């Protein structure tokens, strides 16, 4: 499997953060492939100081 | 236009028109809330306003209301629309003398901005 | 030890004060070296007239 990296592009003022969060949820939903319902919002997002 | 370079709106719009006269065009009607600081006394702009190279804006109404007014006195329009209509006037040959912002109170979605226009 | 000085750069409108306050918090939380958990919110900031 290829690692999923999401570029938030927080430097520019016209980066749709909602789209990136939706990408994160959709990737956590589709790629699970466990055969059950997946709640993509039930995740830990651990970030460093610069990203925060 | 780098972020928070101008300490107020009056000095912000002074070099916004000058940039437009130099051939630079701007378009931020889709991400308007991310570039306009609240209150006209705050440093302008809130975030850097990028340039555009595909500025093709044809409004549905006559942008120069009179020969010396961008809108009728008291006309309210979207703030991002004011800058586009102002840019339309400089492109067509109208010069800006004073931008009316002395007693205005709102910058976000709708604002009562006006400009006094001149020939050449 | 070495003294810590934090330059808020209040004259520059683009300086982000939140980062500086967070630096003040994390310096007290990291350099305490007391071996116990540390709350950096209690820092008793005393400020001169012009700084205020």
């Amino acid at each position: 499997v290829t690692k999923k990296t999401i570029y938030f592009d927080l430097d520019n003022p016209n980066s749709d953060i909602d789209a990136h969060i939706e990408d994160l949820r959709m990737h956590m939903e589709d790629e699970a492939k466990t055969g059950t319902v997946i709640n993509g919002e039930e995740i830990h997002i651990v970030v460093d100081r610069t990203f925060f | 236009i780098k972020a928070k370079t101008y300490p107020d709106f009056k000095e912000f719009v002074k070099d916004f028109v000058a940039n437009v006269k130099a051939g630079k065009r701007y378009d931020f009607r889709k991400y308007q809330e991310a570039v306009l600081p609240l209150t006209y006394s705050s440093p302008w702009p809130e975030s850097d306003i990028p340039e555009v190279t595909d500025f093709n804006y044809t409004p549905d109404y006559t942008v120069p209301f009179s020969e010396e007014l961008l809108y009728s006195v008291g006309a309210q329009m979207r703030t991002a629309d004011f800058f586009m209509d102002l840019q339309y006037a400089i492109i067509n040959g109208k010069d800006v003398d004073t931008v009316y912002c002395e007693w205005l109170a709102r910058v976000k979605p709708f604002s009562m901005l006006n400009a006094k226009l001149k020939d050449s």
